[PDB]
RNA sequence: UAAGGUGAUAUGAACCGUUAUAACCGGCGAUUUCCGAAUGGGGAAACCCAGUGUGUUUCGACACACUAUCAUUAACUGAAUCCAUAGGUUAAUGAGGCGAACCGGGGGAACUGAAACAUCUAAGUACCCCGAGGAAAAGAAAUCAACCGAGAUUCCCCCAGUAGCGGCGAGCGAACGGGGAGCAGCCCAGAGCCUGAAUCAGUGUGUGUGUUAGUGGAAGCGUCUGGAAAGGCGCGCGAUACAGGGUGACAGCCCCGUACACAAAAAUGCACAUGCUGUGAGCUCGAUGAGUAGGGCGGGACACGUGGUAUCCUGUCUGAAUA
RNA sequence: AGGACCGAACCGACUAAUGUUGAAAAAUUAGCGGAUGACUUGUGGCUGGGGGUGAAAGGCCAAUCAAACCGGGAGAUAGCU
RNA sequence: CGAAGGUGUGCUGUGAGGCAUGCUGGAGGUAUCAGAAGUGCGAAUGCUGACAUAAGUAACGAUAAAGCGGGUGAAAAGCCCGCUCGCCGGAAGACCAAGGGUUCCUGUCCAACGUUAAUCGGGGCAGGGUGAGUCGACCCCUAAGGCGAGGCCGAAAGGCGUAGUCGAUGGGAAACAGGUUAAUAUUCCUGUACUUGGUGUUACUGCGAAGGGGGGACGGAGAAGGCUAUGUUGGCCGGGCGACGGUUGUCCCGGUUUAAGCGUGUAGGCUGGUUUUCCAGGCAAAUCCGGAAAAUCAAGGCUGAGGCGUGAUGACGAGGCACUACGGUGCUGAAGCAACAAAUGCCCUGCUUCCAGGAAAAGCCUCUAAGCAUCAGGUAACAUCAAAUCGUACCCCAAACCGACACAGGUGGUCAGGUAGAGAAUACCAAGGCGCUUGAGAGAACUCGGGUGAAGGAACUAGGCAAAAUGGUGCCGUAACUUCGGGAGAAGGCACGCUGAUAUGUAGGUGAGGUCCCUCGCGGAUGGAGCUGAAAUCAGUCGAAGAUACCAGCUGGCUGCAACU
């Protein structure tokens, strides 16, 4: 899930730093996998 | 006598929750997010002055902050404090 | 088997902590070395 | 100084501002949680527990300040013990800690080399400790020289890998003298006479020069290729500016700049100048650094390893004369 | 009563087999010894490197010990490869 | 109008090389002659990265075990639901400390991590969640030990250490039951309590310490007795009348719970009380302690498990009654007794005994000193206020800790059901929790772990290695030797089940009703109901076998060494 860039609770909307669960972010996690793997 | 400026800097926000809605409708207890250095007497004075409502007792707990990973960078949220403020019977608050 | 690290925070801080380092002359030289190298965690102490 | 802004990843939201308290830059200020020399006591750093005093109180209690240690000074007090002294307490001033190198000092290696190794070397090196400053240290001849003379200290080039030292092995290695950089001399051990007289320090003021934001800053068009011209081909212009960088390919003339010309409300350095405060200047007559020099023993430093070994230092025992 | 007896917990580790790029940088399985004592265990503390400690094997001192580890002298030296 | 670089081709030189050009590429390159080098790599068990090989091989982590139906879903051996099966059950269950630090719960996703798939997850992402006067920490107190004003010592650094100050693993006030959340509860709610400080009134009036004394305050082993936890049975209440012969009964299943506190003061343990006088002691004092006397009374006091009553007309309670988003939510609610057995828990910090002779300090109680003198303070009641802060989720013998792993290892404390059993062994089960994150087949050699074995029975072998065997209780009986304790469980042997009788269940244990007495109660006799209940003898009877399973010594002889543990 996008982490919240910021969320207007006025009507419960707003923008969200789209960590999105970001398998892309977790793809950086997989890069970390290779890194600590190399370690 | 607790000073009004501190009493104005004590309270941060109300905490919305299913448990908070339960305590509000059953035990007549509101759940507040307060300042971290706030004590029970400062909270009771703030609700009794700033909300004009009769406080029976205040229960507090410290919430430990979670550890998050924004993208791939690790991070940790702040510890915050939560107060269960039991109002006396008959008192009502928005 | 019983391995060599059986943790205890009290013994960790009494043995390797900040005030134990700041107590003696040589321990103060340790903190001067870690500051010169630029360590983020200068000691054990959280 | 300004027409654009509310730091970044990083949009967006809600807003500010456009001739001047929008923003930005600089100067002086204000705030400056907690730990940390940490200094109220403690402590497993970022935590725990207080005391006194002055204020408030809607009596629930709040707020603020102070309280470390040591050195020095002063006051009061004050034992055994008469005075006394030790000791106690207050108060004031200061210190404390950190930090790259350089510097001075107190200690002080070994590997290695010697084709082994113990004297020696490595090396007074590495390292530890103490203390200081922007430099420190040293420093104004009980010095050299050679019968001529020089004239504090420090640094550089020579002298010279010389003279020497040395299991005379490995290796260590000057000085005199010469050329230069730079140059500066004074005071107390003491009275007087004239008395505040030089200089220095401090503090002001004033001027100049910087520094900490800044301002202006020249001069090119057309055409071809090409996604794009700064390129090619033409024709001009600037230059105390063809340093440099950027712009859709390589730009003196697009931009930022550069040469050059200026600029500071405020703070500050440095120069001068001078006020004030303190400081003494000069002349005469004197005086001329004693457990010291030197010596014995043991070590150390001098290039010099005790040698025929001068000189210097001193742990120990002694111990002069004194222009 | 007992450094008494048999025997679980607990402590230990005699034998065999497995395994030996293991399940495991010393273990499992079946048996084995002690088991009120010179017992065992938890927490905290003390002893520091030519030093500690040691019912003493040159044993142990963080999977490292006929002199720990780390950093430095240090690019030790190497007539040897 | 296409540089370097990359990739080809052609040509050329004796060689290191050189030139041209095609393609890619899309912006730099550089003649000549001189100059300077981090100037040319195939090796150094060279360094770094990438990719091979063995090889789609070994393995997929305890041989506790799975099968089916339905669901979801793109897809199901692994997820959810259900019915069966199996495993632990002194643990493979539950609660914690340490340690970890959000792993907790909910929604959602499946790339990666999960030794397979994955719709699942301790994985990713988002949200939510930890509530205390009584639990714990902090705090008061100190141990070992550390620091250490001054101080003593030391080239410096610094070492030791007084007053002190830290330091738990130990001492110090107080809360229980029930209910509830997706996730916290001795923390919330209901009920009922408790503690310590304050201030204030009122009565009363010796208060006072950095000092004195007491207390805290302490060992090992052993023996019983009293209890309780808990269990069993009976009774009671509710339900049932049986898929296959029988089962209205001497039948089956389930339930039969209740706290802190307050009052009583018991079993039982210790103890002589009381008054006055005096006193070289306790740094001074003392009314306190200690010590001398005298008098009087034998009977006062301290401690104390449990029980009983209350708490409790309550709560809980099998089940029902109803709605239902099938999760649930609401309402109602019977009986709720007795006997026996019984702890390693409690009385017990006790009693007895031994030698190896068994923390400190504060809190607490008391005494006075200076001081205060009618003020302060003291305790007594009542009222009122306060009790802060931090922790609290989750794992915790483990997939979350130490082991590089979701590792067959290691890890301190607490609870301790049933049947058999001496037992916390062991076997089967309960509560509760799991089936160990690859499966499906086949049923070769060989290996691993086991089962049985003709005849023989150590001939194997370095060697009876390993296996096999023995194994219990009771009784009989038991050698050399000896330090007189032993050896010795020597060796060796007999009995062992079930049923009936003795005795419709005995001896024994427990002990009611009832009655009597009393200085009256948690009393003392008597009394035996009821419950429980070995062991033995006799007769019979079954099987090949009665310590039938698990469990559970092989024995003896000679000798070396060391006394032994
Ligand atoms: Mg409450
Ligand atoms: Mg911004
Ligand atoms: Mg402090
Ligand atoms: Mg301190
Ligand atoms: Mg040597
Ligand atoms: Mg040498
Ligand atoms: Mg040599
Ligand atoms: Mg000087
Ligand atoms: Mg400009
Ligand atoms: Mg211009
Ligand atoms: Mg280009
Ligand atoms: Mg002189
Ligand atoms: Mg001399
Ligand atoms: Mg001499
Ligand atoms: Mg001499
Ligand atoms: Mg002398
Ligand atoms: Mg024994
Ligand atoms: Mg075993
Ligand atoms: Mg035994
Ligand atoms: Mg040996
Ligand atoms: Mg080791
Ligand atoms: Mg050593
Ligand atoms: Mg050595
Ligand atoms: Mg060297
Ligand atoms: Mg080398
Ligand atoms: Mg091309
Ligand atoms: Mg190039
Ligand atoms: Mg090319
Ligand atoms: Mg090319
Ligand atoms: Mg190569
Ligand atoms: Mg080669
Ligand atoms: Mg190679
Ligand atoms: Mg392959
Ligand atoms: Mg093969
Ligand atoms: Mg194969
Ligand atoms: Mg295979
Ligand atoms: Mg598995
Ligand atoms: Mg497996
Ligand atoms: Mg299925
Ligand atoms: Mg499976
Ligand atoms: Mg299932
Ligand atoms: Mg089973
Ligand atoms: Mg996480
Ligand atoms: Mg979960
Ligand atoms: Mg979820
Ligand atoms: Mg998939
Ligand atoms: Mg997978
Ligand atoms: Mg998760
Ligand atoms: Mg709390
Ligand atoms: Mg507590
Ligand atoms: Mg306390
Ligand atoms: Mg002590
Ligand atoms: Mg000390
Ligand atoms: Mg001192
Ligand atoms: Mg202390
Ligand atoms: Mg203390
Ligand atoms: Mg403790
Ligand atoms: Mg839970
Ligand atoms: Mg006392
Ligand atoms: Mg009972
Ligand atoms: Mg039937
Ligand atoms: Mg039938
Ligand atoms: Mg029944
Ligand atoms: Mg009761
Ligand atoms: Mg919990
Ligand atoms: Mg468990
Ligand atoms: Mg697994
Ligand atoms: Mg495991
Ligand atoms: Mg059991
Ligand atoms: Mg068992
Ligand atoms: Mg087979
Ligand atoms: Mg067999
Ligand atoms: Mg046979
Ligand atoms: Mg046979
Ligand atoms: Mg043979
Ligand atoms: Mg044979
Ligand atoms: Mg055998
Ligand atoms: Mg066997
Ligand atoms: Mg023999
Ligand atoms: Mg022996």
């Amino acid at each position: 899930t996008g982490i919240v860039k910021w969320f207007n609770a006025d009507k419960g909307f707003g923008f969200i730093t789209p960590d999105d669960g970001g398998a892309d972010v977790f793809a950086h996690f997989s890069a970390i996998q290779m890194s600590g793997y190399r370690a | 006598m607790i000073r009004e400026e501190r009493l104005l800097k004590v309270l941060r926000a109300p905490h919305v929750s299913e448990k908070a809605s339960t305590a509000m409708e059953k035990s007549n207890t509101i759940v507040l997010k307060v300042a971290k250095d706030a004590t029970k007497a400062e909270i009771k004075a703030a609700v009794q002055k700033l909300f004009e409502v009769e406080v029976e007792v205040v229960n507090t707990l410290v919430v430990k902050g979670k550890v998050k990973r924004h993208g791939q960078r690790i991070g940790r949220r702040s510890d915050w404090k939560k107060a269960y403020v039991t109002l006396k019977e008959g008192q009502n608050l928005d | 088997m019983k391995r060599t690290f059986q943790p205890s925070v009290l013994k960790r801080n009494r043995s390797h902590g900040f005030r134990a380092r700041m107590a003696t002359k040589n321990g103060r030289q340790v903190l001067a070395r870690r500051r010169a190298k630029g360590r983020a965690r200068l000691t054990v102490s959280k």
